[PDB]
């Protein structure tokens, strides 16, 4: 059959004569127009305020032509002018001008959007700055989790209302031109409100989006003021402002704070960076890699003597020379390095201590290792101090420095508990399974391999090995989330083979050789308990577990099969598609984070030089044994950041002109600009 | 709140108009209830009230069971609880089977038709009112929706199979109620095979829990992701089991002239039959040797020899070449699919909200067993509508104003007027 | 200090007033450039032919500019004309038709490009038809390898400009404009074009990547024409024309030669081919699934019989059903599955014969599998010969199934010699290793395997299938590349091994079991003979080599820690390294190859489906026992050409006029155009 | 050759930019004022 199609939105035309009137404002014919209106006035056959079926009236059509000369004549005349100023705005014409200085439903812009915001949300410094003159003022976004104000606790009123005004709020507080013009530190404003923005991403699910594109637009901002320095006198008086000593990189450090990654990375901030660094070896770019190894080498062979200088005497020239922080990482390093070789030592003949001495007397070696060890804590306990339990916290090798110093004090504390409560020396086959003596090694050996990790922590400084150790840290992450899928994969499994095989256990005496587990020459009774079933499934995964592992002994043929099936499933899920996946996974995520390495690495980086930097460092071996001013540094400040902000303007215009192709709204513009030429040529030559 | 044009919306697939933002948070809204502040309340705060409620669970259900109207009873309503609260009575489900074994049936090991310990008298309440919601589920919305999602596909199953274990059961309890040696039991003897079931399901169960993941915003983007990946697996599947049987026919053909891959010293009747050859070539699949190289014959070294090629090629095949293929595969199909996991995940957390956004069920599983004015709504949709439509229009106006750029045409377009002005004036002028 | 800068390769600069001629032409003052002119034939002041820094004169200018009118007037004044033709080709514009009309030492055109080349090359139907119309002609490229003509031994002088001349002439005929100005079969010249290019691209090393590229813009023109067909009638003009039965698809055939897969995937051309291949099916895939299922195994189950009807009364209901392109697919593919079967029934050996007679006598499942054997022969054999060697031999499959042909048939050889020899019955123990009947066993299960896996083959008939058949079969090519190094590195440590262990090499009998070899339940001499290397490095990739088989009985430390550390680094090269590399290269490619999958498969399919659509077959088993219509066809194949090319031609214009941004050069013309009208305006005015 | 050379070169550099690069807003902007421009002066004498 057919399907009928009528008009069920049904909407009014526009007279043949009103039609006309709207036709001549987009060709731009002055005179018609002028007519028009000038009959209309004594005829009435035409409502000067008539509107096209797109809803562009006479005014919209010409602000959108740009024929101010047509807009002054309409607005002569008494035409609505609703929202204009908006649309005025938003086609970013100066032509705003005109409206503002005249003063005398359906419609594109929400009820919140008032000309300060749009033009904000526009970001032309021009037309903003027109309007911030007069004066003009941005609701305050109540903070994040404010339910406490009934104001916002009423949102039930209208949540989408409320949730969209304040994106819109921020959107204009997060513009680069009006952080230029409004904000007395452009630079300090950017770092916070990219922090507060990243945080109501997360708090508002919907519109994450918007307000993390709004977050790295701040922070684009901040690196671009930054990237508008040209003198090492400007750098230094921007990255050593202090809002509120100074000198100590204080916005740098707050940099560090909000995570500003971009602005830290910068090459000029690096470059600074590095000559605080390498003080005391300039050239030391130039030096040949060998010529540096060799320094590095002499360096850290004679950290004890450098180390001890400072103790004794701070001012004398070698107690100056570990008080440089490139130093300050070659010592600190060497003495890490002797460490971990007097942890090989312990593990040898060198001291060949019995093995049957239960409670024995700490070897000489041990002896030597204490002191390393409680200098580590006691940094710990000041890094926690200097830097509150916060910062101390977020770091994640903190996380480490914890788990190894406390494991090497249980170590301690269980060795002394057995050299009292274990005079004598019995066969170690007779020691029973918990032992002090047996447990104390235990602990020592898990935390030599948490210290010799920690060594990974020295790649971010190498510039090879550096971004390939950030790399991979953030692909461990998403390794993390795979395994908790797994994770329930294997207790699945692990659940039913227990199930299945928890009858037929047997005791470890029936057992050959006295042994149960998988850890025996003939692997059995691996499913029997759960803890084991665990354990064979983590096994599995690498192939050290025996088939033989799912037969029961009284030979039952239909348990036995269903037992093979279930773990035969648990390998093809893991290692055939589950490990799969995850490769490729991994794949992905590689060549994303390869991009942002470098940024990531630099940030990475300077956090660790920055630590040196500080004044409070020695060995841990040997670690235990005005108004007047501030107005200047502000007023200094406030000039470059004029110059800055001056260059940034300067600087995004060109870009936007040098790189924006030519839409068609603009040949438009042109195409109208030719006809009213035209219109107004014919007329005076006609 | 029916709700309809969001489940229209579900039932078309319609992803993108379900992940627009305007629906989202319509739907947060909803979830989260009155339980709004959830959304403000630090991490740690949040944390707490969920591990609250999901404690509780079975006294804020009796709550409703009792006083539905009571503050309480009002708590299970907001879907976001409902959730919570269900999802623990699973929880403790899954442990009444993990406390079966591992605490339970510990005299019983040779007893032919054990008696019913309670732990599997309480189990049989919780498995009854999962079937039971299932089928009040498959009644209201209906059959190919309800087998359609995994979750409910796994329910019958495992519901099936927890079904015969416990019938299984009591047919034995009374046929066979002796107390011999667990090994002088015949094979097939039905504890034997109850147990089996049984032990099945429990792996059935918990692989049910995946489906909470698509809740989380941080491993469920993950868990739907790789769903995805899991069709294309299918099609491995098919090529890997020609070259299975392919090879498995001539292992077959050359040997069939204690016993199996399943015995610590792996006899050559890995090949002797047709399912052990195709076992015996499936473990090779894993390449971390599972089964020898002992093809050889107890003798025939040609014949042995052969042999050796014949398992050889088949591993180069499978192991390095299918493989290989596979990864690629996955790689590629990740790729696409990374780039659309929001909209997936988002549509598919949603279907789960709304499963408890009705009011048909509220009860968790163990105590559910226990049981015009249109004129105006159309009026006000035209309304809105037709605001909608305009602000399409102008929009749409706009942002191809402001983004198409200008062609050729348009250049053409201008110089004709140019031209056309040019003529006219030099006319006008002589 | 500072480095000077000079122009070291000056040229002749311009005089003030030649400057100023040559400014005028680009601000299009034509009276200033008429005055210029006028004065230099006076007072000979200025060289009317004078130069730009950039080499470009007055004329060219003008043409750049697209200034007519000026063009004419310097023309009139006689400027040196030279090479401008070819400018105005390359900006094409109707300044050609004055140059033209006009008619009676840099240059950006090399001397060999002709106003027809560079027409060509340019892809502009109306300047090439405007050439054209005039007497033109582009040199016929020597054969492929045409050394015999001494002029291709020119390449001996200056072969640069020899194969730049060349790639031009090529890079012109490649145009589809002028193919479809000039060929009378526009498609098959394309065709035949596309494949010559292709055979350059190969022989032409370098210029290889252009060779292709040409050779591609063939092959998307002729798909591009197939795609402007509206009706069936044109499509079956087009794709049934021979060029001289019909109705046979000659050209689609054509294209299948020259591999012209996006034609022969075309969707329209896909949607003919399915209802040839479905005939007698009307939706049978719009059938159930399910349904399809019923029908296609009733179908298959009843194949003899469909095979004895056509055998019995080839002109019968049923004898004419088994025509039918997917009749004959389902049967033919239903005879294999059985043979398959019949296979499978001697695993199970249902019919059992004793492991003592030596030759016995066939056993009954063996004749029946005789029958299709024999078939499948006479099937290859009918294929070679009608297809001819060279196509036979281009088919893959052939191969395979040649092989497959050929063990079958040495077993039955072996079978039966063993019968005529060996009569007699003897424990098998004492068989010979190369008794005949254990030869044959072999043979017989080799070709089993190969049988069932040339099912494969069948997977291009299936939409999931099919694309990841053809997938692979591009992958394998790498894989078998990859395979070369592994070899050699295989190889190399195969050497070394065997060098240092075969010192150490003991008897079968002095090992346990008399066994000997990494075949035994404790692997012996694995390293001992090369051959036994070999395989044990084979098998290691596996993880199924041991590692106590690195040790000497003698136990000669140093040795044994050699070949220890020899097979460590094979591990690693191996598996760690080649296998990982092998993951990305396949990765790679499987990337690329997804790009063209569909057309690759439904090329295949097709392949497929025509074969099929021919009238000699049966299945393997019951296998064995006028000028005037010609012109006519011409004539409304000509026809549909004529209009298929003038819809493309437009289509194509259209594409450009709306899918095109506008470049710097439009500008310039925009510029241009108002600078000349405003010169006019005011000279008029003044 | 290398004064060949370099000529052939630089010529192709700029066929090529012209070629392959787009219109900016600034060549709007510039096309703009020369209408403008020209309907001053124009309006000017014929005024
Ligand atoms: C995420 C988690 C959800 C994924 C869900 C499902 C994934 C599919 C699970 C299929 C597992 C079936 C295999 C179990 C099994 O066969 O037990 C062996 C047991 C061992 O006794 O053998 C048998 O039960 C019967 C012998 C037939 C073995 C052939 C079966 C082949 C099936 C496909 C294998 C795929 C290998 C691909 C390698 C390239
Ligand atoms: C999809 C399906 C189609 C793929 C088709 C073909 C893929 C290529 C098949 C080649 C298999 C040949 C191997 C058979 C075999 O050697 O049997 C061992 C047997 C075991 O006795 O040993 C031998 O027969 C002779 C000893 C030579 C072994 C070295 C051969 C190396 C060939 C390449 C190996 C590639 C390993 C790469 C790992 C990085
Ligand atoms: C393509 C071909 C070119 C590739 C060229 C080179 C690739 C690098 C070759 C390095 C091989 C060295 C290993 C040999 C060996 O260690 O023998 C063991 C032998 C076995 O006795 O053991 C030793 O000789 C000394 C014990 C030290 C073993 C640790 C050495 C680790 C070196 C890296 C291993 C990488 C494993 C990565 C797995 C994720
Ligand atoms: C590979 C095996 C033998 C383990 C060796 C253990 C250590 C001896 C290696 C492992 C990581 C190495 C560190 C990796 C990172 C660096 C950065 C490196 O500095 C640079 O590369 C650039 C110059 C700069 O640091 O400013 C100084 C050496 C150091 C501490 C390396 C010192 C030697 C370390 C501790
Ligand atoms: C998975 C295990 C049990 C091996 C099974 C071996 C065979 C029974 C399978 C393997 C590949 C299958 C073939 C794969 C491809 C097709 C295409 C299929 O046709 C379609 O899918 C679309 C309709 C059309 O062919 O036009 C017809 C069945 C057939 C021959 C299949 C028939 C059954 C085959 C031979
Ligand atoms: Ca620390
Ligand atoms: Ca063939």
């Amino acid at each position: 059959d057919r399907i009928p199609l009528q008009i069920v939105r049904a909407e009014t035309e526009l007279s043949a004569e009103e039609k006309a009137f709207l036709s001549a404002v987009e060709k731009g014919d002055y005179a018609t127009v002028k007519q028009a209106l000038q009959e209309a006035e004594i005829y009435y056959n035409v409502n000067i305020n008539c509107m096209d079926p797109l809803g562009r009236s006479a005014l919209l059509i010409a602000i959108e032509n740009e024929n101010l000369e047509i807009m002054e004549l309409l607005l002569n005349h008494s035409v609505y002018v609703g929202d204009a100023l908006l649309y005025a705005i938003r086609k970013e014409v100066v032509g705003a001008v005109e409206l503002l200085l005249s003063y005398r439903q359906f419609s594109e812009f929400t009820p919140d959007i008032t000309p300060i915001m749009l033009a904000a949300h526009t970001n032309n410094y021009e037309i903003i700055k027109l309007l911030v003159q007069k004066r003009v003022t941005i609701p305050r976004p109540h903070q994040i989790r404010c339910n406490c104000v009934e104001c916002v606790s009423s949102s039930e009123v209208d949540s989408l209302r409320h949730s969209r005004s304040r994106l819109n709020i921020y959107k204009a507080l997060a513009s680069p031109s009006l952080i230029a013009l409004s904000s007395e530190d452009p630079i300090l404003t950017a770092f916070r409100l990219g922090w507060e923005l990243k945080e109501l991403s997360k708090v508002e699910n919907e519109f994450k989006a918007e307000y993390e594109e709004l977050s790295q637009q701040c922070k684009l901002f901040a690196k671009d003021l930054l990237d508008q320095a040209r003198s090492s006198r400007e750098l230094e008086i921007i990255l050593n402002h202090r809002d509120d000593k100074y000198h100590d990189l204080a916005k740098l450090k707050v940099a560090i704070k909000y995570h500003q990654k971009e602005f830290v990375a910068q090459p000029n901030c690096q470059q600074l960076l590095a000559t605080l660094w390498y003080d005391g070896f300039p050239g030391w770019r130039r030096k040949h890699w060998v010529v540096k190894l060799l320094t590095c080498m002499t360096i850290g062979f004679l950290f004890p003597m450098l180390s001890i200088a400072y103790l004794i005497s701070p001012r004398s020239n070698l107690g100056l020379f570990i008080k440089k922080p490139f130093i300050k990482f070659i010592c600190h390093t060497a003495s890490y390095l002797t460490f971990l070789f007097m942890l090989l030592l312990a593990s040898q003949h060198i001291v060949r201590t019995d093995l049957h001495v239960q409670g024995p007397p700490p070897t000489v070696v041990e002896w030597m290792i204490l002191p390393w060890v409680l200098g580590f804590i006691w940094g710990e306990i000041k890094e926690m101090w200097d830097g509150g339990f916060t910062e101390y916290i977020h770091d994640w090798w903190n996380l480490m420095d914890f788990a190894m110093n406390s494991l090497y004090l249980a170590t301690i504390s269980l060795k002394i508990v057995a050299y009292v409560k274990y005079n004598g020396s019995r066969p170690r086959e007779e020691w029973e399974m918990w032992h002090p003596t047996l447990i104390a090694e235990a602990l020592f050996a898990i935390s030599n391999i948490l210290s010799s990790l920690r060594l990974i922590s020295l790649f971010t400084a190498n510039s090879h090995l550096g971004p390939l150790q950030i790399s991979l840290g953030r692909m461990l992450l998403d390794i993390l989330k795979f395994l908790f899928i797994y994770c329930l994969v294997l207790l699945a499994f692990a659940n039913g083979l227990n199930q299945l095989y928890f009858y037929y256990e047997t005791r470890a005496i029936d057992e050959p050789n006295n042994c149960k587990g998988i850890r025996c020459e003939k692997q059995n009774n691996a499913f029997s308990t759960l803890f084991e079933t665990l354990q064979s499934l983590f096994w599995s995964v690498f192939g050290l577990l025996n088939l033989y592992v799912t037969n029961v002994k009284a030979r039952h043929e239909f348990t036995e099969f269903v037992g093979a099936t279930m773990f035969g499933t648990y390998n093809v899920i893991s290692l055939v598609v589950l490990l799969n996946m995850l490769i490729a996974m991994m794949n992905n995520s590689y060549q994303l984070i390869a991009d942002h390495a470098d940024i990531e690495w630099k940030f990475a980086r300077t956090k660790l030089w920055m630590s040196y930097f500080d004044e409070g460092g020695t060995l841990p071996p040997p670690f235990n044994i005005r108004h007047a001013d501030s107005l200047i540094q502000n007023q200094h400040y406030q000039e470059v950041i004029r110059n800055l902000v001056k260059r940034y303007v300067a600087a995004m215009i060109r870009n936007s002109k040098t790189n924006e192709g030519l839409t068609e709204e603009n040949f438009k513009e042109l195409k109208q600009d030719i006809s009213s030429f035209r219109y107004e040529v014919l007329d005076l030559l006609g | 709140m029916n709700l309809s044009r969001l489940k229209l919306a579900i039932k078309y697939n319609q992803k993108e108009f379900v992940s627009q933002s305007n629906c989202q948070q319509f739907l947060n809204t909803v979830w989260f209830g009155q339980m709004s502040g959830y959304r403000r309340k630090p991490t740690c705060k949040k944390i707490m009230t969920v591990l609250t409620v999901g404690i509780f669970w079975p006294v804020l259900s009796l709550c409703y069971l009792i006083a539905p109207k009571s503050q309480f009873g009002r708590i299970i309503h907001t879907p976001f609880m409902k959730f919570i609260i269900h999802g623990a009575s699973y929880f403790t489900f899954l442990l009444l089977l993990n406390l079966y074994s591992l605490v339970y049936n510990e005299d019983k090991k040779n007893t032919m038709g054990p008696a019913l310990e309670r732990i599997d008298y309480l189990l049989i309440l919780w498995i009854i009112g999962m079937i039971w919601s299932d089928i009040k589920r498959l009644w209201y919305e209906g059959l190919e929706d309800f087998l359609e999602e995994s979750r409910n596909q796994l329910s019958f199953v495992m519901n099936s199979l927890y079904l015969a274990t416990f019938a299984l059961k009591v047919v034995a309890h009374n046929k066979f109620h002796d107390f011999a040696d667990r090994k002088d039991w015949d094979a097939f003897h039905p504890t034997l095979v109850a147990e089996g079931l049984f032990a099945f399901a429990n792996v059935l169960s918990y692989l049910r829990l995946f489906f909470m993941y698509t809740t989380s915003s941080i491993l469920g983007p993950l868990q739907i992701s790789m769903g995805q990946m899991l069709q294309d697996f299918g099609k491995f599947l098919g090529m890997f089991l020609l070259v299975l049987f392919s090879f498995t026919i001539g292992l077959t053909q050359l040997y069939d002239k204690c016993v199996g891959i399943f015995c610590e010293q792996q006899s050559n009747d890995t090949f002797h039959s047709f399912i052990g050859t195709c076992f015996a070539l499936f473990w090779y699949i894993f390449s971390l040797a599972h089964v020898a190289i002992f093809v050889t014959r107890f003798s025939e070294e040609l014949q042995s020899f052969v042999g050796a090629v014949i398992v050889g090629t088949y591993n180069v095949v499978v192991v390095i070449v299918l493989t290989k293929l596979l990864v690629a595969m996955l790689h590629k199909s990740f790729q696409l699919i990374a780039n659309h996991e929001d909209k997936e995940w988002k549509f598919a957390r949603a279907k789960l909200w709304l499963s408890y956004f009705d009011d048909k069920c509220t009860l968790p599983p163990p105590f559910n067993i226990i049981p015009n004015l249109k004129q105006k709504r159309d009026e006000n949709y035209q309304k809105v509508m037709c605001c909608l439509v305009h602000r399409y229009l102008t929009s749409m106006r706009q942002k191809m104003q402001s983004t198409d750029q200008a062609t050729v045409e348009n250049l053409n377009e201008l110089r004709q007027d140019l031209s056309k002005f040019r003529n006219e004036i030099r006319d006008l002028l002589g």
